[PDB]
């Protein structure tokens, strides 16, 4: 179908969520 | 970081799963438009484990939705929570298997699967380091069970360093509602015991007995029992998404729980659950939450440990407490119940505590127990098995769709030297 | 027809026409409580969640 | 070859003159006396006893003659718009 | 300083340039008034005392019939009276009817507006022309019209968008006819050109917009979305602008290879669009993807040889590096070893924009792409292939040779298809 | 802007021709009377190919009525619509013909084309842009056959590089209602074929079996007749008149029907015709339309497509309607019956779409077909014509009025080379 074509990896969230390199992300602030 | 993917197929597995994500959604602080609703901060830092964020602010979940007859989406979708799984994991087929294992394992679930694999590979490599799959089902008949089975026989070589959650619904013997329950049930634990980690066994008898005794409910729905077992399922994964104490995830469980790799059945139970006409009579305290969960009408089977031995046992812990109340409990029932716990093996008990209580509750508890009286449920459906076989009916549903005769002894065979492995440990 | 219902209404005394008139069930109205419409009411024990 | 009757016998195809519009808007005339002899249990029990008031119709347009545009909807009954009238408004 | 002329022939044109105009008025805030309710709208819109935005493209068509809807509906105002020419005979699916006996009249008056409109211009950067291969008056109108273009103006650009014939459907029965004998002038008297196919875009609405009966109006929205995102550098400011020229010298190796292919992603509905996240790494994927190219030719098949990237929207050159980068690694893809290096990107501030009764949905950011491949060739054989055996048994000859030309364009026509079909191959052969 | 020219010579012709200008009356909304009593502003824009202005508002058909008994142009007028016809239109003949081909081309006729000439001459330069003419009449009578195919040809000269379309009404084997009318067909075809651009062959043995089996109806009255036929005749410029997708006139379908100069006969169809007892119970969509118009019924010409193959098809479609639908329609019967189509040439079916249904319906179409299948009937009247002039039979009517017989062996070997020719391509 339509979106099963678009696969991508890694992913933004947002700011209050931690993920990994969430340490290095909000150490540039 | 650590994620986890939901796997959902079946009538009841599509029905399980529903409250599943309802009380998920509760616990989160999600609406069912999609955005966060939250009083706190600590709730959107492990979000990913569930949930996949998408644009505007939305969180959807990582959740496929899968079964044979389109009746059964039309009411997930339209139910209350409904609208915040993505349209496009809705993946089903025209035509239902019709309580037949071979309809579902060969002739029409051997097509639709080709597309269910594909969804499931779309995220479970968008994510970072997933930890593992979880699949809600039942062995009712061939839709969920015929199919359900043979996703985990066709993930196992794709990803064969993970962990594999099943939390099975298991034939009772007085709500049997499918004459050919032991022909579906045998022919599906046959493929499943070898390929699986973690199983949970969930009958409707024990929740029947629940609501109308412990509970003190009158009409035991199916949105009552649902409910129960979802505080279950989302008890299992409270380190995952909360900080704690002593922080153990479905891994460090199940290299505590399955000392051997045939051995991997467990007693799913809910600790502080009470009736409204006794809440204010009782103390809400922890000799009382370790009191309750080790009583043989607590337990989601319909297996008395009266009846067997406990080799190992888990508790998870929910909310603040001090850690030595039930370090000294648990040693307590050791000591006392030393007749009812295998003495090659010390220290059957495993601890883990989390700081975040449930929802509506100042602590919770979670029994996850492998214990040896699980073969009473096995000898039950042999014996039914032995019976429907000798006689050769219903075969010609299953032999008609490519299954031979031999296919069924080894099913047997199997069904037999697992509880002769099993029995040795009385 | 009007000369029928004539005959019908002097017949109407008789045992046979009372108990069972064609493809019915006799009055039902002496039975049940007077003014209460049969086929709007629901009948039998509802349950009590 | 065939005996052709009137409207009311049910010979040969009766049904689509019934279907005419003629045979539409002729009246139905009310149940009258010694009618107690001619009534079947289908018409006991399957049908209704409240009188009918005749439907009249216009005059439309007639494309092939089996047309019969009177008993339709008021919908396509005026010159429908094109592509552009309907997309670019 | 900068403007664009758009010449839209035959009934493919006309059609495609409502489309296309109306998204050109929303994206400036143009009422179908056309004035008012920044000095971008000075390439596309003129300026009046009034107040008054008038475009700066002309349409052309034999048919009155489809013309004088743009006089009956709401673009009545805006459209101006004389820039649109009207024919009175349509060409009738003949090359022959559209290009000797009726487009001679009517060329002297198309060519004075030409000239007008172009003296209205300080800078002209080329001229953008939408036309039809299989129509009467897209390919034998068109045929004089780039011929006495390339003398009146030397050196000026012509981009070319032209309706290609699809491989298995189609509305005509000449349409060989009149495909085979407008390359021989396509090939010499134009600088790129761009090919849609029809049937492509019904599978690409079917399958990505779950619509299930889309029409025409909603074609020529997404090739109307293609052009825009196409001008959207010179109309909009950005991190790195790319022009009509350096395209058109980024795609082309050699004079008669200048036939690319069109490549447009994300395609969704409202619905389906706010469930996934629309990362670059999503929507550049999906223009390689063989699935989501809009003409009907496999790049598995053929070999790639050079590559336009148009991104607009909330896009960062990080995540574009890293998008590349991973493209080039997989061998599924496979590029010529003569060009290592066969990628030009743009960037672009704006996010596209969305009409009142559309189907694409509102979306933050979007790539158009422009890739010249070998894999064209499969359906240049599979077309010449229909032109042999219909011309083996001489039919439809007597429409042709009747109306003023000989029957010597047939046998040239074909040989050059044949020749450019060699060419086509040696440049694929390596090294 | 295009104007059409309509001719209607003889006694079929004027009666067919009473009901085809009350079609275009009605789709136009013309009274009766003459004013347009309309309620959309579509339906005056293209007025003027059909209808001449004039003084009052009023609008008056261009067209030439052509008789020689005034016993039928007396009849035309105290119809519904015999108002508006013009006075001047209709040209008189003393004598009729009386089924004589011979009367009416070289003795009665050669006198009356004067004057039609003249009448045809003063309207056809009032115009701007004609499109071309188009005729109908009827084969089995001399007086619209020994005269029209002689209009024919005295107009093929005067204008050259125009379109000549025909509706001609071929015999029948059992309707024959003429003794002598092989001799009156086969000395029509035979200078009928050089002189003309496109022909339809109407035959009344199709129009009689389509009101039997198709429409259901009892009293088929040649008002009924002359309302199917009067469908394609106001359905093949459908739009030359209203505004569309695809727009194709008469000329642009001429150019894809039409690969060699003797090949231009067509057998017409009318797709949405349904009985009035399955009216509102079928759903009106395009493959019903395309399902009903390829089959052998729906022909309004005696033949078989299934004896022949076919050339070209061309379909021409009313009211919005998705285009995807109708090019799957023409892909898929073109490769599901691919033995019934040419393989020297591809995509023998021509598309063309217009956006306003006729009044009361919302999506019609018209079927145009080159099948190689209609030598059926030349064969059939030639077996007949063979028979009769072997015998010298019925001749003293015919080499008594300045004929030869050198015409019959002439007519009889054109078309049988014009048969010879149709052979080949099946
Ligand atoms: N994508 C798209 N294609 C169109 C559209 N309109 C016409 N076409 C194409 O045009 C072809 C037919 O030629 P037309 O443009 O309609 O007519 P023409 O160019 O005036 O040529 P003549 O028929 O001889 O007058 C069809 O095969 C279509 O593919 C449109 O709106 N969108
Ligand atoms: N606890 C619970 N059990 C359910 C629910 N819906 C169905 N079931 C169980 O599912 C069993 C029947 O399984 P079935 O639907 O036939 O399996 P399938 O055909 O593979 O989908 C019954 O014994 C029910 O107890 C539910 O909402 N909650
Ligand atoms: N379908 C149809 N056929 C007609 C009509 N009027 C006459 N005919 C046919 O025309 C034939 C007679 O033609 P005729 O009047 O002698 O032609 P004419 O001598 O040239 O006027 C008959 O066999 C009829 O079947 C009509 O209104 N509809
Ligand atoms: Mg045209």
């Amino acid at each position: 179908k339509g979106s099963l074509t678009l696969r991508s990896h890694h992913k933004k969230y947002s700011k209050p969520v931690l993920v990994y390199s969430w340490h290095r992300d909000r150490e540039a602030f | 970081m650590r994620e986890i993917v939901h796997l959902q197929a079946g009538q009841c597995g599509n029905q399980i799963g529903a409250k599943f994500w309802e009380v998920i959604s509760d616990e989160h602080g999600i609406d069912p438009t999609g955005t966060y609703h939250g009083d706190s901060d600590l709730q959107l830092e492990r979000i990913n484990v569930y949930y996949n964020e998408a644009t505007g602010g939305k969180y959807v979940p990582r959740a496929v939705l899968v079964d044979l007859e389109p009746g059964t989406m039309d009411s997930v979708r339209s139910g209350p929570f409904g609208q915040i799984f993505r349209p496009d994991n809705f993946v089903f087929g025209q035509s239902g298997a019709g309580n037949n294992w071979a309809k579902g394992h060969y002739t029409e679930g051997a097509e639709l699967v080709d597309s269910v694999l594909d969804v499931v590979r779309k995220e479970a490599e968008s994510c970072d380091c997933l930890q593992g799959f979880q699949l809600t089902h039942s062995l009712g008949g061939g839709t969920g069970s015929g199919m359900g089975t043979l996703l985990i026989s066709k993930i196992r070589e794709e990803y064969p360093d993970r962990i594999m959650n099943t939390f099975s619904v298991v034939p009772s013997p007085k709500v049997s509602d499918t004459v050919v329950e032991p022909y579906n049930a045998t022919l599906s634990v046959h493929q499943l015991v070898e390929n699986t980690d973690e199983t949970y066994c969930i009958d409707n008898e024990a929740l029947y007995d629940i609501c109308f005794r412990t509970l003190k409910l009158t009409t035991p729905t199916y949105g009552d029992l649902n409910h129960l077992v979802s505080a279950t399922m989302s008890g299992v994964t409270t380190c995952l998404r909360f900080p704690g104490q002593l922080n153990a995830d479905l891994r460090k469980l199940a290299v505590n729980m399955v000392p051997f790799p045939r051995l991997h059945f467990f007693m799913p139970g809910f600790a502080p659950l009470t009736s409204r006409g006794s809440q204010q009579y009782r103390a809400l305290t922890v000799p009382e939450l370790t009191q309750q969960m080790f009583d043989a009408k607590n337990m989601m089977a319909a297996c008395d440990p009266r009846h067997g031995r406990y080799l190992t046992v888990a508790a998870v812990f929910r909310g603040r407490m001090s850690m030595k109340e039930v370090d000294e409990q648990m040693l307590n029932v050791q000591n006392k119940n030393s007749s009812y716990f295998v003495e090659w093996i010390p220290n059957n008990v495993k601890t883990a505590v989390c700081d975040i209580p449930p929802r509506g509750l100042k602590m919770s508890a979670t029994f996850i127990g492998n214990s040896t009286a699980i073969q009473e449920l096995f000898k039950r459906i042999s014996e039914q098995f032995t019976a429907m076989f000798r006689r050769k009916a219903f075969l010609h549903w299953y032999t008609g769709e490519g299954m031979d005769e031999m296919e069924f002894t080894e099913a047997e065979s199997n069904m037999n030297d697992l509880v002769s492995e099993y029995q040795q440990y009385q | 027809t009007f000369q029928q219902k004539i005959k019908d209404k002097k017949e109407s005394i008789y045992l046979s026409n009372r108990r069972a008139p064609l493809g019915k069930s006799h009055d039902q109205a002496p039975g049940l409580p007077k003014g209460m419409d049969t086929t709007n009411t629901t009948f039998g024990t509802a349950v009590i969640k | 070859n065939e005996n052709t009757y009137s409207n009311r016998t049910l010979m040969g195809n009766w049904n689509q003159e019934r279907y005419d519009l003629r045979n539409i808007v002729q009246p139905k005339p009310l149940p009258s006396q010694f009618g107690h002899y001619f009534e079947t249990t289908y018409d006991t029990s399957y049908n209704n006893k409240m009188p009918l008031s005749t439907h009249r119709f216009k005059r439309e347009p007639h494309w092939f003659p089996g047309h019969q545009p009177e008993l339709d909807p008021p919908r396509y009954k005026c010159t429908e718009k094109s592509t552009y009238m309907n997309s670019y408004s | 300083m900068r403007e664009c002329i758009s010449i839209h022939v035959g009934q493919a044109g006309v059609q495609i340039g409502n489309a296309c105009w109306e998204l050109y008025c929303l994206e400036h805030g143009i009422q179908p008034d056309g004035q008012m309710p920044d000095d971008s709208f000075n390439t596309f819109f003129s300026e009046t005392g009034a107040g008054k935005h008038v475009p700066r493209a002309v349409f052309v068509d034999l048919e009155p019939t489809v013309i004088d809807e743009v006089r009956t509906g709401t673009y009545r105002q805006l459209f101006h009276p004389e820039q649109l020419i009207t024919g009175k005979e349509d060409a009738a699916n003949n090359y022959a009817r559209g290009h000797y006996t009726i487009g001679k009249e009517i060329i002297d008056l198309v060519l004075d507006r030409i000239r007008k409109l172009a003296d209205q211009c300080t800078g002209l950067q080329g001229f953008l022309v939408f036309h039809s291969f299989g129509g009467g008056t897209g390919s034998g109108f068109t045929s004089l019209l780039m011929e006495r273009l390339s003398v009146d103006y030397g050196k000026k650009s012509k981009l070319e968008f032209s309706i290609y014939p699809a491989p298995q459907v189609s509305t005509a029965v000449v349409e060989p006819y009149n495909s085979i004998l407008t390359t021989h002038t396509t090939l010499e008297h134009s600088d790129c050109a761009f090919m849609v196919d029809n049937e492509a875009i019904y599978d690409i609405c079917r399958r990505n917009l779950d619509i299930e009966r889309p029409t025409y109006t909603n074609l020529n929205r997404l090739i109307g979305q293609i052009v825009s995102s196409i001008t959207a550098s010179l109309r909009f400011d950005g991190a790195l602008n790319v022009d009509l020229t350096e395209f058109q010298t980024n795609l082309v190796p050699y004079p008669r290879i200048h036939f690319p292919l069109a490549t447009y992603a994300p395609v969704i509905s409202a619905e389906k669009a706010y469930h996934e996240q629309l990362s670059v790494a999503e929507i550049t994927n999906a223009c390689f993807e063989p699935a989501n190219q809009m003409v009907k030719c496999d790049p598995r098949h053929g070999k790639y040889m050079a590559c336009c990237l148009l991104y607009r929207g909330d896009v960062v050159p990080k995540d574009v590096n890293a998008a590349i980068a991973t493209i080039k690694t997989k061998r599924t893809i496979q590029f010529v070893d003569w060009c290592p290096t066969g990628f030009k990107v743009g960037i672009n501030y704006q996010p596209p924009t969305v009409v009142p009764g559309g189907d694409l949905a509102k979306v933050q950011r979007a790539v158009c792409m422009l890739s010249n491949t070998t894999a064209i060739a499969e359906a240049w054989a599979r077309l010449d292939h229909k032109f042999d055996l219909m011309y083996a048994k001489r039919a439809f000859v007597h429409w042709y040779v009747g109306e003023g030309m000989e029957e010597g364009e047939f046998s040239e026509a074909r040989e050059d298809m044949a020749a450019l079909e060699k060419d086509y191959e040696e440049v694929g052969v390596d090294s």
